DNA sequence: CATGTAGTCTAATTAGACTGCATG
DNA sequence: CATGTAGTCTAATTAGACTGCATG
């Protein structure tokens, strides 16, 4: 019969994974509208995507009556800032101030754009935060989205440890993760010719150069002609998943690029979770 | 459109009460029997869905942030969130034609950013009501319309932080906010003698 | 007849490995490109790109003739040494005797010593590189110890950046008028990512300071984007220069690293028509 | 056992009055300044087998840098050398009165293929001296360390010739003598 | 028991706005 | 008389310690 181009909602879009996600699986995408405002980012998914993102800046801008008229949609997804989430902060604010309210916002345009009861139109959604938060604030956002999550590890189909929580309704997203053979199960299969990893996996990539060091002692996790250096952008890019030189733009630096990184989805881990869509719109 | 219909046909309210309890306020301007349905509950933290379900149909809902005091456990956007949720959960489906109203009060307790962070989930901007000789005032979110209509005497905010700086610098509401429930006895069995 | 053979390639200040890019994407076969560079930025870049091919041998001063006359018969022998002490818009340059300026002396010691002298009459090419804005006397010196006199080209025809050079050499054709192509960028716009405005069609000579994005002397950028102008990326200029995008983009160098890099190289398609004869020569894909 | 006369080309420096007192339409080349002199003009004059030159001595007359004249010097060098079908003998001699410092002296023995010899006189004065000729390579000579040559270089720089006669003498059985 | 989509501090080191004039 | 394979200088960014401790 006749599948339509998928209508997608995707809030905190750093550096639109979603979309990247949705073309390499070969759903046809009609509309991507994204909040965000992190210019890095916005210049990231307006160069990769050309243009096909439509930004609609600050999430707290994004009324009911917006989502009215921009949608309807299919999907949402997204994922809230956890540095006042995250127990690696001990400065955190907690999920009620700081950024860690951002959640609601999330919470509230879920709602808005839920089909009027009655419909029974396909309507999927994903959440994503961090599994290092505390107890109550994980409970909160829980009985607020009226489910629990789904724990998934992206060293099942990645080179990097990254326990993430899930909330959503995507099918499937309880299923078990199996690694495809395009996965690089191992730092060496992302390393730039000439270079040799120690470890077979990093653990968690942030924002900080120190996570790249490996222990309480720093650790550098790669051999160059007998000599020890950290990871280059280029080969987080593919510890991630990403395409290589996917955020070589805007002449940011490797600490910036490494803050765009540190944010984001891994890869492999969201194509897991999308892959079951391709089914309820349209294809390639 | 809250359209009203004869008195015969209207029926006691349901009221779901949060944070703070208004039973001694409700039947002093007859809402409720005298003696022995509201239903109040402090500590919204483990509510889900299916318990306001079963906790029969509501007819007005209600929540308040603490007066200003040492009373405020909770950060002061809790009341808000916590509040939106709730209300969702007892929304009729929208096929039933009853008078269903909601109404937050804040007891100035709210600073400016959590100000904007309520008008943006309420979806409309508060009322500020006053008292007289500038006693007390609260700021009111509700889709009652009588009391989005009402003209209030002007408060402007250089008023109200003085009033809240003093007041918790010093230290629960008048009995001249009849007014904010007053316009609800229309819609509601009205107890009396 | 007698099939040609792949070609031996001696590269002196090899830089970014821009003669092995070229020779190819060419399809020209190479046996050995020997390389002599000292800059770790420099040789991370070659070494990633080219996988290793690239023998690279330190210092051009520990270059010994000895080592040239074994590690040969070397076919074509390439270089440009540093101009910073030879080119005017330095004045604090230190002219060709001293400072990074004698290394010149260098290019021409191992050039003579990679030549077939009398009695072999096997091909053998050779080409050296500099700016042409440097002093009078500077440049009757550099031609009177290479014996030859120096060919103008700039990068403004065929492409998207003014760029004006001597190159000394031997190479058939090199005085042949230049060609725009197929694949030769010629306007700004061509080399900028996408949803960003070129101003004008070309830009003023890349060199490693960032101020050599700027259209002028009154400061300028040659580029809209949204709501603001904006200065060049450094991955916009490596297709300006000809090199394929990101290609720089290696061991987390910042876009001042990446641009010291570039704006010292050679503008690829200049180079691709000057190798492009040697493709007679020697075997090819 | 037969021999031929000398042809020498001599640059930056006049030599005829120390040659013909060893014993040598005359046959000298002096070039007055050879940023203009092309392979062909050194060709064109007669074909030497002993080309010399040498820097200024310390004063204050340098129009040039100083390793300007070796490099001139390693240029016109290369133009003088004869194929290797010259069956006769061919030296070469370059020297420096102390001119040229260390980062100079190590480009002067990369491009001249030799380590130069230091000559003292006893009184000083002393010469450091690259050259191909067999004797001088292997001559017995008093030795000077390195840092008294230049602390006899100081204290010559702060007051600011028979030492090469006894070098150019070993040329005496390849070239007629008078 | 190690870990962590951080944050705060510094030295260390770069990154962006200036000087300079010969040359064709 | 505009241009430039640069260099010099000082606000700005970055490496590298540290801080912190709830959570499974
Ligand atoms: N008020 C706001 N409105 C919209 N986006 C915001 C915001 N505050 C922060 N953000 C953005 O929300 C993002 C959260 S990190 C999420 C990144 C995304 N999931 C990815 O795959 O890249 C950050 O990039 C931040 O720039
Ligand atoms: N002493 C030396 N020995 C070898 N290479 C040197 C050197 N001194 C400087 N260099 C290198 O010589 C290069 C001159 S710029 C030439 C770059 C090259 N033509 C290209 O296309 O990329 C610089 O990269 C510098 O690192």
């Amino acid at each position: 019969e006749k599948r339509k181009p998928i209508r997608v909602l995707s809030l905190f879009d750093g550096i639109a994974t979603g979309l990247l996600v949705l073309k390499d699986l070969g759903i046809q995408v009609d509309r991507y509208i994204a909040s965000e405002v992190c210019e890095d980012s916005i210049t990231v998914g307006m160069v990769r995507h050309q243009g096909k993102i439509m930004y609609v800046g600050d999430v707290r801008s994004v009324t009911q009556k917006h989502i009215q008229e921009w949608g309807p949609f299919d999907l949402v997804i997204g994922g809230s800032p956890c540095n006042d989430l995250s127990i690696v902060n001990p400065a955190r604010k907690g999920l009620y101030e700081g950024t860690g309210r951002l959640f609601f916002e999330f919470y509230r345009l879920l709602h808005d754009a839920r089909p009027k009861e009655g419909d029974d139109r396909p309507f999927f959604w994903l959440f994503e935060n961090v599994v290092a938060m505390g107890v109550s604030d994980k409970r909160d956002i829980s009985r607020f989205l009226e489910s629990n999550p789904v724990m998934i590890d992206a060293k099942e189909v990645s080179a990097a440890h990254r326990a993430r929580y899930f909330w959503g309704n995507l099918p499937g997203m309880n299923r078990p993760l199996a690694s495809t053979v395009n996965d690089k199960l191992e730092l060496q299969e992302c390393l730039e010719h000439g270079r040799i990893a120690k470890f077979s996996k990093v653990r968690t990539i942030t924002t900080r150069s120190n996570s790249i060091k490996q222990g309480k002692d720093q650790h550098f996790p790669v051999f160059m002609n007998e000599k020890e250096d950290i990871l280059w952008c280029t080969e987080m890019e593919r510890v991630f998943g990403f395409p290589v030189h996917y955020t070589d733009v805007s002449n940011m630096s490797h600490l910036a690029r490494q803050r765009l990184l540190g944010r984001s989805w891994s890869v492999p881990v969201i194509r897991h979770l999308f892959a079951p869509l391709k089914e309820y719109f349209a294809c390639v | 459109m809250f359209e009203t219909v004869p008195v015969w046909r209207r029926q006691p309210v349901r009221v779901l009460s949060l944070f703070e309890d208004i039973k001694k306020e409700l039947t002093s301007l007859g809402f409720l029997e005298s003696g022995s349905q509201l239903k109040h509950v402090v500590d919204v933290t483990d509510t889900v869905r299916k318990d306001v379900e079963e906790w029969g149909p509501f007819d007005l809902v209600y929540g308040a942030t603490p007066p200003l005091g040492h009373t405020c456990d909770r950060p002061p956007s809790w009341y808000l969130f916590q509040f939106h949720r709730l209300l969702q959960y007892a929304r009729p489906k929208p096929g039933s034609p009853r008078p269903f109203f909601w109404m937050f009060v804040d007891n100035l307790v709210l600073n400016k950013e959590d100000l904007d962070v309520a008008s943006r989930f309420l979806e409309m901007e508060p009322v500020t009501i006053p008292d007289v000789h500038l006693q007390n005032a609260v700021r009111v979110w509700s889709n009652i319309p009588a009391i989005r209509s009402r003209h209030w005497a002007l408060v402007s905010e250089e008023e109200l932080s003085l009033l809240a700086q003093n007041k918790q610098s010093s230290k629960w509401p008048t009995k001249l906010v009849k007014n904010c429930f007053l316009p609800l006895r229309e819609y509601f069995k009205y107890f009396s003698t």
